[PDB]
RNA sequence: GAUCGCCUGCCAGUGGAAGGCUUUCUGCGUUCAGUCAAUCUACGCAGAGUGAAUCGGUCCCUAAGGAACCCCCGAAAGGGCUGCCGUCCGAUGGGUACACGAAAGUGACGAAGUUGCUUUGACUACAAAACCAUGCCUCUCUCUUGGAGCGAAUUGGAUGAUCGGGCCGAGGGCAGCGUAGCGCCUCUUCCCCUCACUCUCCUUUCUCCAAUAUGAACCUUGAGUCAUCAAAGGCGAGUCUGUUUAUAGUCGCGACUCUUGUCAUAGUCAAGAAGGUUGAAACUUCCAGGAAAAAACUUCGAAUUGGGAGGGCGAUCCUCCCGGUGAACUGACCGUACCCCAAACCGACACAGGUGAACAAGUAGAGUAUACUAGGGCGCUUGAGAGAACCAUGUCGAAGGAACUCGGCAAAAUGACCCCGUAACUUCGGGAGAAGGGGUGCUCUCCUAUCUUUUGAUUAGGAAAGCGGCACAUACCAGGGGGUAGC
């Protein structure tokens, strides 16, 4: 990123910075995500400023450990002179076990700490019960609240908000609301938009706190003009009641924000406008946005071309596509599958593969990968060899095959099965069925067994 | 710089002695007793006080002393440090 | 254990070479040593103690040199010969990776500039003031409500008197200020669907002139991501604009402007992240003209396992050429304690002697000179009184100023920086710091410079006005000078 061209040529300059605008950079990148350049400021910085804070160490130590350093995180952590391990060390330890899912090692150095009489804070508590409510154990988290309760804590807005992603998982909407309730009792909160977007997120089961939702509206209205923390908990609820006015009125008074507003604005509303089927309004606001040309490279093509290839509008799925590489940036991987969804439903055999197994083998792998993911081998198969046609054993088997192991043999399980009941063309495959060796079925083994 | 003062209580009376000095004007000569006797403070004793206070608060950076001399006439104002 | 001291650029500190050779430590003891009565130890007994691919040796080389052979010479011994084609010699060069055999080297004064002569951070609690809110009169997205002044017409200008024209008044939010008050980074996830990074001066003295941290700065090499132009003469998209098409309109587009790559092909590579490595030296000035080593290093010459071809038809198990040819484990031996300006070394001694280098916080100071300190080390292994003669080493001494005496020996004095001025003589370079004088503190102001160590002030110089002292290089530090013979 340009961020590391600009610290980098900075590094080597001059009018040595305070220490204010170095920690106002950490708190920049770190909130935009930028950990490598964050920490390498903080070392470089601190190579020639020295002297931290404690928590700054703190903050240090989570830069480290989120680095995806886990390991030199608690390394550099057993580094820090026991003087400097006070409750924010510990606390950036707990926060970063929350990501890191290593209950085991955080359970025990939680208890060591207790036992070390140095006290958890709120957010301790809550990265841990966040912990819980992904591990599963989120029933889990009322009796530590009891303990908390006999620690003289206040659970903030944040536990609440766990409170009832927790007391969702066990379908206790009753006390989601009581939850509600018990947030008014205590003159302890000061609740933000947090916790009506929170109440939505659960709500969104049947539709009854719109209210509630306009709530979420108004705190946010007063929290910012509209800042981009009512969009990404709310497109399903964009497409529950309101559909109509309450969304294009939404859209438009976030637009009064007036920039070019961003991709992520358009790629969270035109969903949510193809999700209502307005396709004129999409082809409208596409357009425009377009006209507006800041960036589109993908955010914006990708969803109404997927439209277009949903319904079966694939000359105009497909003029855009390729117009889209004539101007700007690339196209991405299920940008290709969306096409192929379109060619499978459609059954073409021989293009609905070539075009799946080049989005498999070029380079738009999403996270250093494209493993075409959900089960479409199922039906990938059911228009290879259920086509009733005889080459759908040969090239199913040599394509099919080989496409879905470029990444691992395990989802074989529909394919194997499939070759064995494919051949049911022609049987030329015993020396085949050697090689076909890792496991395969039984009822299936008769059909195997026929071939030799 | 470094003169003597009382503790805390000094941080009030350099306050209200920035009060009066903004309200009036960097005129605030040492006689500057006298405004400090109209828009009254008790926070000091005497002139010389008065003046180990201002010393004071100009090290902190609340008082600046400047020059305006004319002829051959030696005038100086502790203006209310913009 | 505690107050007090002494040292802090060659008596007292740090790592140690040379030397010592258990003197280090642990327990026991006090017969011997200690310049004591010694429970103490550098003392007696008893026991333990030193880890190293990288340090230092080992080793490779050679200089000064000592010899070997052969040779030459001499009564005997032995002397001479380093080229006769060898072996030893560190205070030098070579330290980590084979050995073997040739071209490059290794490789080189002095002096003076220019480098080395380290710099950072230190508290926006937490971070600033457009948005639109708001608190306001103002005002017409828009009017609407009757008044009142203001042209209309004659027929050929002295008239005659009413609709096309028209101007302020009561009510309605829109176009002008001030009024509470308050936060405008981007998820380019490809999919958001509820979440933790939120852990700091608004309350402070003690940056009231310190405590904590850092220790090179630049090429040269290889291998994974964008942007290249090699990979082709191939486009949309908004502005600018020709008129009307009306299922209701967008239809059309002549022409101008504005960015902007793909179809693959590879082709060079700019921008981040890993390893040895110049700095550790450079440039000028000179004349007295400034080590050797096939040793290591850098190439070829050859290389012998690894390949692929070798036409494989010489069983030739070989031929031509390509590929690597020291690469991963491994890395022995010996020193390693202790003191190393000293109580342990050389001085017969627990002796004011002698003993290479390397490092050395602050203040003032050009200074490593000199005071005073912290750090570190040490309190000198005889003391307690009294405060006579006498002696050693020091402070002051009137008046006098060399009268002392062989002789102003010693002692005194002068001293520093800046400025003023400076003689005879002459080999014309010098005498010359000639002689002879003045100034030296601090305070504020002004201007000058300068300074990024940010905020405009701070430090020095020089102006000019004070202010105190007998005294302002106030202590320490620091030239007596001149005249004239002999050699």
């Amino acid at each position: 990123v340009k961020v590391r061209q600009q610290l980098n040529q900075f590094l080597k300059g001059t009018k040595h910075v305070f220490k204010w605008e170095v920690g106002d950079t950490i708190k920049k990148l770190r909130n935009r995500g930028l950990y490598y350049p964050a920490l390498k400021l903080s070392e470089v910085m601190e190579e020639r400023g020295m002297n931290k804070t404690v928590s700054d160490q703190a903050i240090h130590l989570d830069l480290v450990a989120k680095a995806r350093e886990i390991t030199a995180g608690e390394n550099y952590f057993v580094d820090l002179p026991e003087t400097s391990k006070t409750e924010l060390t510990y606390g950036s330890l707990l926060n970063c076990y929350c990501k890191e899912l290593l209950t085991e090692k955080a359970e025990g150095l939680l208890n060591k700490m207790k036992e070390l009489n140095i006290t958890p804070s709120s957010m301790s508590y809550n990265s841990l019960m966040t912990l819980y409510t992904k591990t599963g154990e989120t029933e889990k988290v009322p009796a530590m609240i009891q303990e908390l309760k006999a620690e003289n804590v206040m659970p903030d807005s944040y536990t609440y908000n766990v409170w009832m992603r927790a007391l969702a998982a066990t379908n206790d909407i009753s006390g989601v609301e009581r939850v509600i309730e018990e947030m008014n009792r205590d003159g302890r909160v000061a609740p933000d938009w947090t916790t009506y977007s929170n109440m939505a997120s659960i709500y969104v089961d049947a539709g009854l706190s719109q209210k509630a939702e306009k709530a979420l509206q108004e705190l946010e209205m007063k929290n910012t003009q509209r800042d981009f923390t009512a969009y990404q908990f709310l497109i399903t609820l964009y497409g529950r009641l309101g559909k109509l006015t309450e969304v294009y009125r939404i859209w438009r008074s976030l637009r009064l924000a007036i920039p070019k507003t961003s991709n992520v604005a358009y790629l969270n509303m035109i969903q949510v406008l193809v999700k209502l089927n307005d396709l004129p309004g999409a082809e409208t606001l596409f357009k425009e946005w377009q006209a507006n040309c800041s960036t589109y490279d993908i955010r914006i093509v990708n969803v109404l071309i997927g439209a277009y290839a949903q319904e079966g509008l694939i000359q105009k799925a497909n003029e855009l596509k390729e117009k889209a590489p004539r101007r700007g940036g690339k196209l991405n991987a299920k940008t290709w599958e969306i096409f192929m969804d379109y060619y499978v439903k459609s059954g073409d055999m021989a293009r609905a593969l070539e075009c799946m197994s080049k989005a498999v083998s070029i380079g738009k792998g999403d996270g250093g990968k494209w493993l075409p993911s959900p089960e479409t081998v199922r039906a990938l198969m059911s228009y290879f060899e259920q086509k009733k046609d005889v080459n759908g054993a040969e090239n199913l088997l040599e394509i099919l095959k080989n496409g879905t192991d470029n990444i691992g043999a395990e989802i074989f399980e529909p394919l194997i099965r499939t070759y064995a009941a494919a051949g049911k063309s022609h049987p030329a495959m015993r020396r085949r069925l050697k090689m076909e060796n890792v496991e395969v079925n039984e009822a299936t083994k008769k059909l195997l067994d026929e071939v030799s | 710089i470094n003169p003597k003062v009382p503790i805390q209580e000094a941080y009030a009376i350099s306050n209200s002695l920035y009060d009066l000095f903004k309200l009036h004007g960097p005129l605030s000569v040492p006689n500057t007793w006298l405004r400090a006797q109209e828009a009254g403070v008790s926070g000091l004793n005497s002139k010389t006080h008065m003046k180990l206070l201002l010393k004071w608060m100009r090290g902190k950076k609340m008082l600046k002393l400047i020059c305006n001399q004319v002829g051959s006439s030696k005038k100086f104002f502790h203006t209310v440090l913009p």
